[PDB]
């Protein structure tokens, strides 16, 4: 009675069909049976990584027994799964727990060879005492079966430490299934999710949800890292087929919130607030417009679907009538229906029939959208709005960087070549090095690129190679070996990519580092991974590595290349993408930097409503004064500051330039007045 | 992970079957220190990365929360101040 009291049957649940299909894994069940029905050491223990499927095999064996496909001496066994969590509970006296264990063991002893005990998470029996050692006597006679399943490391962490027991067990290895076996298991399990949710599931989806989740989720194992995607896409589609679909359910909520905020911002007795109120209304209206446009779209197709349906119904009614005409022998209506009314409505149906958005089944891209919500990595289809930004990318980078089209092109052509699903999948999404004279942009372009993709300049992982001067500093970006002072901290680079692996990495002044920090970027590049202290393996197959330097600084093109081939390894300059070289600024190009800097300054002193008004000779002199062709565009910034900001501050903190003003600037013989 | 002395371990069966719904919240760098050690457990969990907002939306959050403090402290708060309390 103790068995039915504490433990729980498994074959009884199998009889009610409460288990899931167990597609595949015949070799492992064969091995488990041929080990279980042995004479001695009749105790199998399943060993495998978490997620490979280790309880599923035992459920499959239970199904096989209840079906009757097992060898001779395995008929009507009634496998039982223990529960020590329920066994040791409220047994708060000296002689209760071991007594209950003795009772269970004796009730198992009674049944000669029927009961096949099963313990999931076998490692829980190493303690449980204050005991748990009343298993060696029974296993010393082969009186139990006791199939168990644990993970790989907990085995050597809780059992191998007790090498007496490990002698009495027989190991079975369970490796992860490959992509085809995973597709098979998914095609087997599709039905249960189809019935639990309320939607259909195609097969191209079951193929994509297996080929993707092996490439992107590099932390789990197939039989579940593939199931999760489908089981999330199904629920998303059910929620969509409920009240209004996604991409409307967000615009509506943004519009309502904007209306609420404006309804109380309007009643403000201020002047600073009177200008921020003039943009709130603008955006609210410009989004009301989009909500209206989107609403009509989904509202129609809706009607079209209903039309089609009606036409189907009508058709069928006529078909039923042609049957009847033949039942009644009515020729007048017989063919009138059979080649008149029926094909008439059929054609009408067919004409409306082509009538996307929320079709009614999880396509091959809902899985991709789920994977994109996961891991932040976007793998979609260039949904007709981003394919315009990815064409204006160059002209848009031209808003912050000027000139250097030779580099802006080779930077842009490294993103579309990955969006179009073309570039190699085992290499970073692009890793190339800038080098040239100082003050040209080789750091500003990396910032402009890292903002084109995230809209916040601080979201790029950044490490300065000017500190890593010796070997022993390499451990700063990889963590520390096992068992040292700083070990619960991990690395500094690695940890910024193991979370949100879509960032953009920037190595500043690569040549200032010790030529052993170079020796880890060898396997960073051209393979896209490295191993930190804890043995983990992060994956750079989606990052965009960028490197800057200042080598040579004087050569046309061959002296800088000589410096590179002398200070870099051939097997390290052989892995990179195009090695771009910048040109330098010209007396013409400086005006388009001058006006950018002046707009920057106007935006800076704009929180106090203090816009400027610059003159044409002012800009021309300001560009023709600071130009020297050795320090790039920094002297221009210094000159702007020293020539405008100091006079402006002198005038400002002496009154007379109070808030809400606009001062004009004009040229005097050498300096410029205000 | 604690409570033991075989604890937070009797919940592994019920988790993998979806019986009890679980909703949690742990800071980003104690996860990898107390959970990812036990990958047998963190398999059962679905991660939801929560990135920090920007100033333009912090403005909105403050505009919504203003009235909750207006009542607590018997004062009034300017929107030109709710903007500065985020830009600054
Ligand atoms: N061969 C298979 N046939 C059908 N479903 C499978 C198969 N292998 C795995 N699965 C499914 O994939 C999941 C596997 O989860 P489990 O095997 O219970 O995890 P586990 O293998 O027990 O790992 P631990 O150590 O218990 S965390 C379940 O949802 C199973 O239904
Ligand atoms: N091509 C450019 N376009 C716009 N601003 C630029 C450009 N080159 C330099 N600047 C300005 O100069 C600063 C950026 O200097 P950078 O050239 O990026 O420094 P750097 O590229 O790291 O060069 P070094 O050799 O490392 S000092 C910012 O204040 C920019 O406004």
């Amino acid at each position: 009675q103790a068995l039915q009291k504490y433990s729980t049957d498994l074959t009884a649940r199998a009889r009610e069909g409460k288990l899931d299909p167990v597609i595949g894994r015949d070799n492992e069940i064969r091995r488990v049976v041929q080990v279980l029905s042995r004479r001695t050491k009749n105790n199998p223990v399943l060993i495998g990584e978490p997620g490979v499927g280790k309880t599923a095999i035992v459920e499959g064996l239970a199904q096989r027994i209840v079906a009757g496909d097992v060898p001779e001496s395995l008929r009507d066994k009634t496998i039982v799964a223990l529960d020590l969590g329920s066994m040791v509970a409220g047994s708060k006296y000296r002689g209760e727990f071991e007594e209950r264990l003795k009772a269970v063991l004796d009730d198992i002893k009674n049944s000669a060879g029927q009961i096949i005990t099963f313990i999931d998470e076998l490692h829980t029996i190493v303690g449980a005492g204050a005991a748990g050692n009343m298993i060696k006597p029974m296993l010393a006679r082969g009186e139990l079966r006791l199939v168990g399943a644990t993970t790989l490391d907990e085995y050597r962490k809780h059992i191998e430490k007790d090498a007496a027991l490990e002698r009495r067990f027989q190991q079975v290895y369970v490796g992860e299934p490959s992509v085809e076996d995973t597709i098979g298991i998914l095609r087997g399990l599709k039905d249960r999710y189809e019935v639990h949710h309320g939607v259909r599931i195609t097969d191209s989806a079951l193929v994509a949800a297996a080929t993707l989740s092996d490439r992107y989720i590099t932390a789990r194992f197939l039989p579940d890292k593939a199931i999760d995607l489908v089981d999330e896409a199904a629920s998303r589609l059910r929620m969509e087929i409920d009240s209004r679909p996604v991409e409307i359910d967000e615009v509506e909520r943004l519009v309502r919130r904007l209306e609420i905020e404006e309804m109380a911002l309007s009643k403000e007795e201020d002047e600073a607030s009177a200008e921020r109120l003039a943009k709130l209304r603008s955006e609210l209206a410009d989004q009301k417009e989009k909500l209206a446009e989107l609403t009509t779209r989904w509202q129609n197709e809706k009607n079209a679907i209903e039309i089609v349906r009606d036409l189907k119904e009508q058709l069928e009614a006529l078909r039923g009538e042609s049957e009847r005409a033949e039942r009644d022998g009515d020729l007048a209506k017989a063919a009138e229906l059979r080649y008149g009314r029926i094909p008439e409505v059929e054609k009408k149906l067919d004409a409306a029939l082509p009538q996307v958005m929320l079709k009614e089944e999880v396509g091959p891209d809902d899985i991709a959208d789920v994977v994109s919500a996961w891991t932040g990595i976007p793998a979609g289809r260039l949904l007709e709005g981003e394919t315009a930004k990815l064409l204006r990318m160059e002209d848009e980078l031209g808003k912050r960087v000027i000139g250097q089209k030779a580099a802006v092109t080779a930077v842009s052509d490294a993103v579309r070549r990955s969006r179009a699903g073309v570039s190699d999948p085992n290499r970073p999404t692009g890793a190339f090095m800038f080098l040239g004279p100082t003050g040209v942009g080789k750091t500003e372009l990396a910032k402009a690129l890292a903002d084109f993709l995230f809209d916040d300049e601080r979201a790029m992982v950044r490490i300065d190679m000017s500190e890593y001067g010796e070997k022993h500093t390499v451990a700063r970006l990889i963590g520390a070996p096992p068992g040292y002072v700083g070990y619960e901290a991990g690395g500094q680079l690695t940890e910024a990519v193991r979370r949100r692996p879509y960032t953009v990495v920037l190595f500043d002044e690569i040549e200032k580092a010790h030529p052993d920090v170079f020796d880890v970027l060898l396997q960073v590049l051209d393979e896209g991974r490295l191993t930190d202290g804890h043995g983990r393996t992060v994956d750079f197959r989606n990052t965009i590595l960028i490197l800057t330097s200042n080598l040579g600084s004087g050569g046309s093109a061959e002296q800088v290349l000589a410096a590179v081939r002398a200070t870099f390894k051939p097997e390290f300059i052989n892995r990179l993408d195009d090695v771009l070289i910048f040109e330098g600024l010209n007396p013409e190009e400086l005006v388009r930097i001058v006006d950018i800097q002046l707009a920057q300054l106007g935006k800076r002193l704009a929180q106090r409503r203090l816009q400027l008004q610059v003159s044409l000779p002012a800009k021309r002199w300001l560009a023709q004064r600071g130009f020297d062709p050795v320090y790039g565009a920094r002297p221009l910034r210094r000159l702007v500051q020293q020539a405008i900001g100091d006079q402006l501050a002198k005038m400002l903190l002496a009154g007379q330039v109070h808030d809400g003003d606009t001062v004009p600037v004009n040229v005097s013989p050498d300096a410029d007045s205000l | 992970v604690g409570a033991g002395a075989d604890a937070g371990n009797m919940i592994k069966p019920m988790l993998a079957r979806g019986e009890l719904r679980l909703v949690g919240a742990t800071t980003l760098d104690e996860y990898r220190k107390h959970i990812e050690k036990d990958a047998a457990l963190e398999r059962r969990f679905q991660q939801v990365y929560v990135g920090e907002p920007s100033v333009e939306d912090t403005i909105g959050i403050l505009r919504g929360l203003k009235d909750r403090y207006e009542v607590h402290h018997g004062v009034r708060i300017t929107d030109s101040a709710l903007v500065a309390a985020a830009t600054l």
